RNA sequence: UAAUUGCGAUAACGAACGAGACCUUAACCUACUAAAUAGUGGUGCUAGCAUUUGCUGGUUAUCCACUUCUUAGAGGGACUAUCGGUUUCAAGCCGAUGGAAGUUUGAGGCAAUAACAGGUCUGUGAUGCCCUUAGACGUUCUGGGCCGCACGCGCGCUACACUGACGGAGCCAGCGAGUCUAACCUUGGCCGAGAGGUCUUGGUAAUCUUGUGAAACUCCGUCGUGCUGGGGAUAGAGCAUUGUAAUUAUUGCUCUUCAACGAGGAAUUCCUAGUAAGCGCAAGUCAUCAGCUUGCGUUGAUUACGUCCCUGCCCUUUGUACACACC
């Protein structure tokens, strides 16, 4: 037929890119993913913990695909959630600016995002075909 | 995961580090009945000592245990950074420690009586048993004195 | 240049802008097929315009919609509205009236604000309490 | 709940007093009379003057009524 | 810490012959956590009929 | 258990002190064009229907 | 210098715009006029000067240590 | 069932459930009949719709609240206690959940056993607070045929709402364990309890 | 000094929960001329053929 | 819409009544096509006191 | 009737202020005017998957067309319309249909006459009089204080969890504001766990910050009823930022410490539809500081559609020796 990312269910697609990138091997994770809280605004780190860089490095790009470009900032806002300041009211704060700044580079060295002009990080042309093989794989779920 | 059903390896209670632990509770979540322990300082260490959190407490055969503590009794020879712990620069030898024992109760007093010995205004507060950090004290904190 | 219209749909802040091509029957909200937009229980709320008017009813048209503004439900009510009027505006220009009046009559005899654009709207707060009608708690000395 | 003010009521009887050849039993006609026959100041205002005049006219074609 | 919230070997026997006779199934012997994905250790084999779909409430039913 | 068929002919007005009630004359769907009226708690329109336990009983207005 | 200069335009029939008449009483009561006289003066001026209506309020104290307040009004006045 | 297929994929699943005989996503809107003569005309089943979320003005006029799809007016009666004011989309999901359960054991049409769950929690008679003079009695009153249902549904939720508090069992299951007893009242339901004793003292007075 | 402040026993919430609150803590507005207001207390009046000379 | 929200009272007594003020602004551009001598023909009767007028060229 | 709003009765007839009108705001226009500082379709130029021609993007102008969306101009539109039920078959009210709208269309703005020893001399270079005026009550400078803590009262914030916290992941608003003699709103590239830092850039603004990717909320997991992973007070140790100055800890992060609080007695508050309630956001304040307020949108009920019992207040009648008017 001809598939595209738009044609596929958000969470059982992005978590298929997880199983893909988990069992591919070229990651360049900064090494310091044993601790980080994924923002000030979070209580505890992700629980997958052999992984969840891939599950972030799956939603890393499906967002980068669907849009012209983004920067390190706009991702901090995206994932950054409410922070319970204990007894004070909840607030939104931005997520961590480095766990994002080179999940981007870590998988632009793998060549799926391009350091866009106008400022930002456009989807790579090759990543644009680590596109619809994306979920041709996952349309195989209900083939 | 998937179910598995093991032998009478599993023991309900075992004390360690001068503290008890339920067997039927999680072994990345019991683990916090010691002092100086956080859900976070502890989460980290476990598969830093190559153990899989997903399973229970009277589990997880002793050998690791003998030196899961070696990673908290000795946490920077074993690769955990000196902003993750409760005493940096500590006050008087510039070192960076963690304290997890009855010694956390202790190391409170060490500094508590420091400021007392030194006449520091925040000692004086503490000696008088008040709020120290500059909270308004008229309307608040009244009956648990 | 093929026979095609535009319509819209409005739920309170959301507006849903619908273009109905004469095509081979495609329905993709914002690039993506209607198949799943996941406020997923609320899916059938935008599945229904198809099912009410009979689904077949699509095999020389082509629909796709964008939604600015709104909220995770303010839009889902604005699209199903935006598409029903779409398909009825198609049946205004290009096919007859009786074949049109059968849908606005099949729609309004169920309509969940499907063609009449729901009029409700946030009321402005007045000083004296955080809330439209609410007042602060009072003392009585 | 709007009983209409007499500013409108006083006027509506002041024209049925003098325009019955005109003053159709329909509003939209009656509306578009007063733009030309009266010097009212706002759409809203004349709409209930005309909207009233009509309702009187409906009833004089049933009997009389005071005024 | 009450009533046996881990594998509890002879528990794994009762689970075997308790699955019939049930028109219902849910996380409601057991402690909650070990129940949760006990569940689809069961549809490994034809124990069940998963008439539910999703998380925070699950409903299987008798093998048919 | 003896129950009753009661449809409201038309209805009177709010009795009771704070006004939450109303006498409602009603028609017996068995042996119709009947007597008595009873009264309510909930909001009611005309045409309604409702059970009574004892139909050989009516109180008058509420104090 | 030159970025502005300023020119003097007398005010048409000043007794319609208030500050002209407002200030007018100020210099009447400051020259010893009876409060009722001066006020009634401006109000009858303001009327023969064209206005459809007029009104003046005097508030405060005149030699009685408790403050009174009179109103002086002619003609028509909408307020809503 | 004369299937129609085209570019965007639509299940045989929902292309099987459309204007052939209209039931809910999974359950029949026909065959739900009130087994109480009264509450005809005041429990809107039949006209159908398959998920309960309707942007319908139901209180701008007095009684339009009554032609509300009733299982909807059940559902907003869970978005309650502040904690849950909002959460409709959460709400709608526990009913979908609560409704796959009841076919747990009761073969019966689920939106049948709810209409049998509110039938038998309608407090046909009640009491008042007569002015009466000082220490005055209660007056035997007869609730309306829609304060019956509004009291029925609120009585049904509030008791499962407190059943699910402090305990593992899901608000889907408490609501589920409530309607089955409420389907024909048997001896446990918080709702029929509060009903009988909101009626047995309509008899303390006569 | 601060040596003063610690040493002099004199002090601390312990030395203060020891004791009892003066009941004047718990007491009211006491209303301090809000029943007398309408009656001028200046002990003075304004003449009538002086007010007539003002107004 | 330039809003000013302020308590009405000079002091802090009374029921706490606020009052939004408003100042409303209208700014219109029009793109032109003209010669180098009507530069100053619509400049001078182009005014009515109250309207700030600004015209210079660009695409730069 | 919301209304001295009207009908009607009528020694009164006919009017004005105030109510209404009006003004503003939020809802309706495929009808007028059209806009690369708003956007739609086509087409150039272009990327990917499938191929059969398609589907999804890229492209500060590559061109061409348009105004549905957006905007703000001019109009129009509703007048409780039609019909019916009710009623002195009056003013009116109620039901249905139609309708963007039929609760003063929703929300405000304005608002007569009178009253108060209501508050404001601590907003005013408004002001009378009184007090002080060089060992000053003027004025500035240094440091402290307004935060002081046995307790009583009130506006609030976070909670006692399983309609939950948590962890991923889905990921949607709207009212604003924003830098010249400048240091304002900040994108983007790095370095940092974080806070932050640093290198540049757009913007005097529908042009850039910004689709403000906000938060509740939706998904999938881990937890299991146990003061538990709910809860986050108190507290130690460290790193940052604002600022001449952070001690009595300005604010931010990190680790650790892990209380009360297991639904609240007597009492009492607010509220009838996109309202209540939960949710977060901008603005004011502002060097730094929101648990405050002023606006905004997000998700969206229950139960009324009544009465005068409570309470309050208006209104007649009536008594009055009060009129400085029951202080
Ligand atoms: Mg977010
Ligand atoms: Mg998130
Ligand atoms: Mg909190
Ligand atoms: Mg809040
Ligand atoms: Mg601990
Ligand atoms: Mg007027
Ligand atoms: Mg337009
Ligand atoms: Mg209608
Ligand atoms: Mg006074
Ligand atoms: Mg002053
Ligand atoms: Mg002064
Ligand atoms: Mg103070
Ligand atoms: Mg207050
Ligand atoms: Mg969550
Ligand atoms: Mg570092
Ligand atoms: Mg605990
Ligand atoms: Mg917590
Ligand atoms: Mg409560
Ligand atoms: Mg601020
Ligand atoms: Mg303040
Ligand atoms: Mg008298
Ligand atoms: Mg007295």
């Amino acid at each position: 037929p001809g598939v595209s990312v738009r044609d596929v269910a958000a969470q059982d697609f992005i978590n298929a890119y997880a199983s893909f990138l988990q069992r591919q091997g070229k990651l360049e994770v900064p090494g310091y993913v044993d601790i980080v809280k994924t923002s000030s605004g979070n209580e505890m780190p992700p629980q997958d913990a052999e992984g969840w860089f891939y599950k972030r490095a799956a939603s890393v790009a499906r967002h980068i695909y669907m849009r012209k470009q983004v920067g390190v900032g706009k991702l901090n806002k995206l994932y950054g959630g409410a922070k319970s300041r204990g007894v004070r009211p909840y607030k939104h704060i931005d997520a961590s600016g480095s766990i994002n700044r080179k999940v981007l580079q870590a998988l632009e060295k793998i060549g799926i995002v391009e350091i866009s002009p106008k400022g930002g990080r456009r989807i790579s042309e090759n990543g644009q075909r680590d596109l619809d093989r994306i979920a041709a794989q996952t349309l195989e779920e209900d083939e | 995961s998937l179910v598995v059903q093991e032998q009478g390896s599993f023991q309900h209670i075992l004390r360690l580090l001068n503290t008890n632990v339920d067997g039927n509770i999680k072994i990345v979540y019991a683990l916090t009945t010691i002092k100086g322990v956080g859900r976070r300082y502890s989460n980290l260490v476990c598969k830093k000592a190559d153990v899989d959190l997903h399973k229970r407490a009277g589990e997880l055969t002793q050998e690791e245990l003998e030196r899961i503590v070696q990673i908290m009794q000795n946490p920077t020879h074993y690769k955990i950074p000196a902003w993750f712990l409760n005493r940096q620069n500590d006050i008087t030898d510039g070192k960076d420690y963690h304290t997890l024992a009855n010694n956390v109760e202790s190391k409170l007093r060490d500094d508590l009586e420091r400021l007392k010995k030194i006449r520091a205004h925040r000692g004086i507060r503490h000696f008088w048993g008040l709020r120290v950090r500059g909270q308004h004290t008229k309307t608040t904190g009244r009956r648990r004195a | 240049a093929v026979p095609s219209v535009q319509t819209f749909g409005k739920k309170k802040s959301a507006t849903a802008v619908a273009h109905v091509k004469a095509g081979k029957g495609l329905i993709k909200v914002n690039g993506s097929p209607i198949t799943l937009v996941e406020p997923e229980i609320l899916r059938f709320k935008v599945y229904e315009p198809l099912l009410l008017v009979g689904l077949d009813k699509f095999s020389n048209i082509d629909i796709r919609v964008r939604v600015t503004g709104g909220g995770h439900v303010s839009q889902v009510y604005a699209i199903r509205q935006a598409i029903a009027k779409g398909l009825v505006a198609y049946h205004q220009k290009y096919v007859d009236e009786q074949s049109k009046n059968e849908l606005k009559k099949a729609f309004t005899s169920y309509d969940r604000t499907l063609l009449i654009a729901d009029s409700r709207r946030p009321e402005p707060k007045k000083f004296g309490g955080k809330g439209a009608r609410s007042r602060f708690q009072k003392s009585y000395r | 709940g709007r009983v209409r003010t007499k500013t409108v009521k006083r006027a509506s009887k002041a024209l049925i007093e003098r325009y019955y050849p005109k003053l159709t039993l329909d509003f939209q006609t009656n509306k578009r009379l007063c733009d030309e026959i009266a010097t009212i100041q706002s759409k809203r205002l004349r709409n209930k003057i005309a909207g009233y005049t009509t309702h009187l006219m409906k009833r004089i074609q049933k009997g009389p009524v005071r005024g | 810490a009450q009533h046996a919230v881990i594998l509890d070997q002879e528990k794994y026997d009762r689970i075997l012959k308790e699955v019939p006779t049930y028109r219902y199934v849910s996380v409601s012997k057991i402690g909650g956590s070990l129940a949760r994905i006990a569940l689809r250790h069961l549809e490994k084999e034809g124990i069940i009929k998963p008439i539910s779909k999703h998380s925070k409430q699950a409903i299987y039913t008798r093998a048919t | 258990t003896p129950v009753t068929l009661a449809k409201v002919i038309k209805v009177l007005g709010r009795t009771g002190s704070r006004g939450g009630v109303t006498q409602v004359r009603v028609e017996f769907l068995e042996d119709t064009s009947r007597t008595i009226v009873r009264n309510v708690k909930g909001p009611v329109r005309e045409n309604d229907i409702l059970v009574l336990m004892e139909s050989e009983r009516e109180a008058r207005r509420l104090r | 210098p030159g970025t502005i200069v300023l020119y003097a335009e007398r005010v048409q029939d000043r007794g319609l715009s208030a500050v002209a008449q407002a200030e007018s009483m100020k210099f009447k009561l400051l020259n010893g006029l009876a409060i009722r006289r001066a006020a009634y003066g401006v109000v009858r001026y303001v009327m023969e000067s064209g206005a459809k209506g007029c009104e003046v309020v005097v508030s405060g104290k005149l030699r009685a240590a408790r403050a009174k307040a009179m109103k002086f009004a002619d003609g028509f006045l909408i307020h809503s | 069932f004369t299937p129609v297929v085209l570019a965007t994929p639509i299940p045989e699943e929902v292309q099987q459930a459309q204007t052939e005989i209209k039931l809910f996503n999974k359950w029949s809107f026909e065959e739900v009949e009130v087994k109480d003569a009264s509450l005809v005309d005041y429990v809107q089943v039949r006209q159908p719709i398959f998920v309960a979320h309707t942007a319908g003005r139901y209180a701008n006029k007095r009684f339009r609240k009554a032609q509300c799809p009733i299982i909807e007016r059940l559902t907003n009666s869970l978005m309650m206690n502040g904690r849950n004011n909002g959460k409709k989309l959460k709400a709608v999901r526990i009913i979908k959940h609560t409704l796959d359960i009841i076919n747990v054991l009761t073969d019966q049409n689920p939106i049948q056993v709810v209409v049998d769950a509110i039938t038998n929690t309608g407090p046909r008679e009640d009491t008042t607070r007569v002015g009466g003079g000082g220490a005055a009695r209660r007056q035997a009153v007869d609730v309306s045929p829609l304060r019956r249902v509004n009291q029925a549904i609120a009585l049904l939720t509030i008791g499962a709402r407190e059943a699910a508090f402090r305990n593992i069992k899901t608000i889907a299951e408490t609501l589920a364990e409530e309607l089955i007893n409420a389907a024909k009242g048997s001896s446990t339901s918080y709702a029929i309890k509060k009903k009988d004793e909101l009626e047995r003292v309509a008899k303390s007075n006569r | 000094g601060n040596e003063g402040a610690i040493r002099d026993k004199t002090a601390g919430r312990r030395n203060n929960r020891s004791k009892d609150v003066t009941d004047s803590a718990t007491t009211k507005k006491s209303n301090t001329r809000r029943a007398t207001d309408r009656h001028s207390r200046t002990g003075k009046t304004d003449t009538k053929k002086k007010v007539n000379q003002g107004w | 819409v330039l809003k000013i929200s302020t308590r009405k009272t000079p002091n802090g007594e009374g029921s706490k009544t606020w009052e939004t003020y408003e100042m409303r602004i209208h700014k219109r551009y029009i793109d032109l096509e003209a010669p180098v001598q009507i530069v100053k023909r619509i400049t001078q009767i182009t005014i009515e006191p109250g309207v700030d007028v600004e015209v210079v060229v660009a695409s730069n």
